[PDB]
RNA sequence: UAUGAGUAGCGCAAGAUAAGUGAGAAUCUUAUCCACCGUAAGACUAAGGUUUCCAGGGGAAGGCUCGUCCGCCCUGGGUUAGUCGGGACCUAAGGCGAGGCCGAAAGGCGUAGUCGAUGGACAACUGGUUGAUAUUCCAGUACUAGAUAUGAUCGUGAUGG
RNA sequence: AGCAGUAAGUACGCAUUGAUCCCUAGGUCUCCGAAUGGGGAAACCCAGCUGUUACUAGCAGUUAUUCAUGAGUGAAUACAUAGCUCAUGUAAAGGUAACGCAGAGAACUGAAACAUCUAAGUACCUGCAGGAAGAGAAAGUAAAAACGAUUUCGUAAGUAGCGGCGAGCGAACGCGAAGAAGGGCAAACCAAGAAGCUUGCUUCUUGGGGUUGUAGGACUGCAACGUGGACUUAAGCAUUAUAGUCGAAUAACCUGGGAAGGUUAAUCAAAGAGGGUAAUAAUCCCGUAGACAAAAUAGCGCUUAUACCUAGCAGUAUCCUGAGUAGGGCUGGACACGCGAAAUCCAGUUUGAAUCCGGGAGGACCAUCUCCCAACCCUAAAUACUCCUUAGUGACCGAUAGUGAACCAGUACCGUGAGGGAAAGGUGAAAAGAACCCCGAGAGGGGAGUGAAAUAGCACCUGAAACCGUGUGCCUACAAGAAGUUCGAGCCCGUUAAUGGGUGAGAGCGUGCCUUUUGUAGAAUGAACCGGCGAGUUACGUUAUGAUGCGAGGUUAAGUUGA
């Protein structure tokens, strides 16, 4: 439903790590203030943690591995 | 009176550290006995 | 089974012949909570989410043997399945064949 | 599971009352006296112990008895360095030891070398500070070493001596 | 079709669009560890170099050693050499279930002691290897026609033998079965080179030559056969693991908390294996029998030319054919073989041939005969054993068993260490886990209600046994007993309906049980009690006795077939 869209859409296209993954291996690679909201509380919404680390994870292990 | 072990940290190692036991081709063999049994730990 | 479902007979067991709708089977339990059937009741404490308690008409699950899926004309049997169409077609034997 | 047996012991020293606490106080807490040690039965510091510390709560067992108390239990915090001790220095005693030596083998010896502190090298010390950290947190004074920013000037001067 | 391992336990959520999941491949792979930049006690410290990107940073990689291969260097001392430096190659070090091989190698025992023997060349230890290893192609056995590498099993058969000839240990031959493959090289020579180029070289390099027993090759003759063997390459084919898929055949009544149980009937058939289901199922489900399915996945197998080296053959110019080699001396050892008549082989040490008219074996040895050709190398197969992967099977075993370990077991725990080494499963179908109310500081109880059941309440099925009880009919406070009988006053009660039982005053007569002993009651042992465990087997052989079968004829072993 949500996750297959919001996961499969992203970066199967072959643009590159300091090139395409600027949104993930650079930008949201700042995992700060989401974690850093983790254990600060006042978040109420969990799945972003391993969801986003999963997306940067697939960003590195595919996109920052295929070259 | 006095008892046997009042060891220090050098005392508790230096007979039984992983390179001490590993060293002489022999204690590593009995460590491999301790691995092929596989008890609670290995080096101590 | 495959996902129940519909009104479902109970042949043997404590309540013979009773039919009742299902959607909520969770087949890993291998016994299915069905409304109306196996009427558990719980004397729950007056605590959170029920500050009186003492009555919970949640009902017990009973085994796959005592679940009996009918096709839509109220006819049960044995699920011949996958037979007809693109992915899967469920039916019972001697049945009106609908799912 | 007896038995012995409700007997031995209750593990080397004196507390006392009043008041609180609680439900229940001898044994918890306070007050007030007494008492003891005092080249210690003080404080501080090795090894060691490995969180036992403190705060709050509780009392299944533990506490040799009770027990609200606790080194018991749950929960939470608590240890801060350029100068303090070590390492990024050196080295004894010793160990390991490429080379080499011999050896059925494994090995055991050992030159160079290598680590190996209890040693020898070297800058920070006063005051305050918590429930708890203090030479570590900060006020004041430093000094050591380096850096980049900057008028040298030929200077550095080694594993050698 | 729900997911959100363990499991409660929570939350954002997530998902038939295809999740969770299963499989396959790729990814990243903290540190230590062969552990290896250097040191270092295991979870460390400190680096150097190359770019990075910024910093008195960080990132990413390179930097252990030995060996081999090159490259350079170049001491005494000229070249050289040692030595040094760099580069390349996991090579390769290391972890290892069991089997193997090889070295090193005991003792205890037993021999009624024991020095010979045995145990056994076994325990251990070290190394070397693979899926098996070794193993092997007669310098063989044998003894007459006798075959033709090995290996395993049966046989011979404890037969031959050896042995303080004690105690023991112990064949081979031949036969039977499985399995059944041999092929290169050096040599001699021939050609090429280079060279002792000291010329004719007589050493090296390359390629032919051919691998031999009745000799064979080289020299003169002269034939192309697939080949793990004369290429165990590559390309297709086929199919298996590696995801799984479909997959038949039933209803009612009685009982109960519940039918599959009893009863009534019906079906199926490559599925009445097995397991669940509240209580025993073929027809409820998983399944089952059969029938399909895989891209990648690791393979196996078939066809194809290729992946390459071999043949016969007559004759015999001379050469070759495996030199410190056989042998001989001594010291050993193995071979059944313990020095012996001792074979035969392999060691140390010493001496040392012949070489085809040859040489060796035929259990000292000398002749005749038989066989073979060492002293060069490789060889599948039949075999050994499983940590492992499933498919499984049980006259296995049921929680002291069965693995030490059904359970977070090698756990707890002991010990510094090497080591050792425990205990424990079950509620109920389903937690439906006892709301509430009351006692109680709390726990715990008691009512209620729960459930088929609450003696069913969280270590919970079932619940003895020792122990403690509480009630109960009789008797005992003039008694000094292996604690009993037998009779029995008297009392009480009424039963596997029985010449009833529970008692029992009183009265007669009465030294517990076990091993040992000549004899124990014992002051001879030993036993706290209770429950559980807890000990004469089988493997192979002989003898005896029977049973059966056939009988001077009984008898198949191993093996093969097959469930």
């Amino acid at each position: 439903k949500l996750s297959e869209t919001k996961s499969l859409l992203k970066d199967l296209r072959a643009l590159s790590v300091e090139e395409l993954t600027t949104r993930e291996a650079e930008l949201k690679k700042e995992l700060f203030d989401l974690r850093f909201q983790a254990a600060a509380g006042r978040l109420e919404n969990t799945a972003k943690l391993d969801e986003v680390k999963k997306t940067i994870a697939r960003v590195k292990t595919v996109q920052a591995e295929l070259n | 009176m006095k008892r046997t072990y009042q060891p220090h940290k050098k005392s508790r190692k230096t007979t039984h550290g992983f390179r001490s036991r590993m060293a002489t081709k022999n204690g590593r063999r009995v460590l491999a006995a301790r691995r092929r049994k596989g008890r609670a730990s290995l080096t101590v | 089974f495959v996902k129940t479902g519909d009104t479902v007979k109970v042949i043997a067991g404590k309540d013979r012949g009773t039919t009742g709708k299902v959607i909520k089977a969770l087949p890993k339990v291998n016994k299915v909570v069905v409304e109306g059937v196996a009427i558990m009741k719980k004397h729950q404490k007056p605590n959170s989410e029920n500050p009186s308690g003492a009555i919970l008409e949640i009902e017990a699950p009973i085994h796959v043997s005592n679940v009996q899926v009918l096709d839509k004309n109220g006819v049960a049997g044995r699920v011949g399945y996958k037979v007809v169409d693109d992915k899967k077609v469920r039916f019972n034997k001697k049945s009106g064949e609908i799912l």
